[PDB]
């Protein structure tokens, strides 16, 4: 977990020149690893409008086995859409009333990161029976 | 005509242009609320 | 996963259920049931049963440990 | 293009100039007459904010910078907005000290202040060692 983020953080803003490790990183069976790279394709792709992210980031999301993954995908919306935070409700509205928790947990820190710091009162229209859950 | 031939040759190319380009984002909100709402339904049904 | 949770639901029948007898209906999906072992339970009921037919009275059949209407 | 340049309007002309990828149209419709000098003003946020290449986008960015070198006061905006994207250090240091050199210690003052809060680590550590060369 302490080489999970370290390298994810040993690429920042490279926008093409991590896919080789952006890939492997994915394909591997340690669910600790390719939680790594959804760190690391936040990090690569900061501030950018990639179609090419938002795909493959949240294929994932949707997809994959383990939990904790499901959120590190989820928990990484914000960090390549904050420059323009009118997508951010339009995108994590509807993940944020999944089935399980771990998707519901990454789509509330998602709003938190993405509308950093803004008067936005739409990621706050979705926040209010987020914090009125059932789960803890 | 300063505009007039202004208007008819390199604003007509972007009238024409946004126009479609309005058509297509009018007919996907329309599909994508038509996904959303199915979402919903099998949703609620497995939460419950 | 919607598969999965009609599964579940439909393979919590096929048991050895045990046999007591309705007895009365608080609201919606939960009752009084008394067993045939004598000790009357308050459990849950579940949603698959059509309602009609728990008059006051029906033999009923009642999972082992959750002890629900089954 | 033509036509565009008989519009008199040449938002008009800089929106296929950078369709088509040519730069020597996007630099005459910003060195014509003096129609609204500050139309760079308008290609920077065109550059900053919808651009999604980065492979011509410090090109353009940097065929900006030729127009901002060769208008009459150079040191304002032009650094900060596109030579820290650009990421050249030693250009920084060298028209920095040239600001020094005519005795005006007033707006480089002003435009150390601007980088040191927007540029980040090891492009300030690269300027300052061409600092003291």
């Amino acid at each position: 977990r302490g080489l999970a983020v370290g390298i994810a953080l040993v690429m920042y803003g490279r926008m093409e020149e991590a896919d080789a490790l952006i890939e492997s990183l994915c394909r591997d069976k340690d669910p600790i690893l390719r939680r790594s790279g959804m760190y690391t394709v936040a990090m690569a792709y900061c501030g950018s409008g990639n179609n090419k992210a938002i795909r493959r980031l949240l294929h994932v999301a949707v997809s994959d086995v383990n939990d904790d993954v499901r959120r590190a995908a989820v928990e990484s919306l914000g960090f390549i859409l904050f420059r323009t935070p009118e997508q951010c409700p339009s995108v994590v509205s509807l993940l944020s009333e999944s089935y399980n928790p771990h998707v519901r947990y990454g789509a509330a820190m998602a709003l938190g990161i993405c509308c950093a710091g803004t008067g936005n009162k739409e990621a706050i229209n979705l926040l209010e029976p987020m914090t009125n859950d059932p789960v803890n | 005509l300063e505009e007039g031939k202004a208007g008819s040759g390199l604003r007509q190319y972007y009238l024409s242009k946004i126009e479609e380009l309005q058509l297509i984002v009018n007919d996907k909100s329309q599909n994508l609320r038509r996904l959303q709402a199915q979402r919903n339904e099998l949703n609620a049904k497995v939460r419950l | 996963e919607f598969l999965h949770a009609q599964e579940e639901v439909k393979r919590i029948q096929s048991i050895p259920l045990v046999i007591g007898q309705f007895l009365e209906a608080v609201d919606q999906n939960t009752a009084i049931v008394g067993s045939t072992t004598g000790s009357n339970y308050y459990v849950r009921i579940l949603s698959t049963i059509d309602r009609e037919l728990l008059k006051p009275n029906a033999s009923v059949a009642l999972h082992k440990h959750s002890n629900a209407l089954v | 293009f033509q036509r565009c340049l008989d519009d008199h309007k040449y938002k008009q002309a800089i929106g296929i100039a950078l369709e088509t990828r040519r730069l020597d149209v996007f630099e005459k419709t910003i060195l014509e007459s003096n129609d609204v000098p500050g139309m760079l003003a308008y290609s920077l946020k065109l550059c900053m904010s919808l651009m999604q290449n980065k492979q011509f986008r410090n090109k353009v960015l940097r065929v900006l910078v030729k127009i901002y070198m060769n208008l009459e006061k150079p040191d304002f905006i032009n650094v900060c907005q596109c030579l820290i994207f650009l990421d050249d250090p030693q250009a920084v240091s060298d028209i920095l000290e040239k600001l020094v050199k005519e005795d005006n210690l007033l707006m480089a003052y002003q435009i150390c202040f601007d980088l040191y809060e927007s540029a980040s680590q090891q492009f300030l550590s690269s300027v300052i060692q061409n600092l003291r060369t």
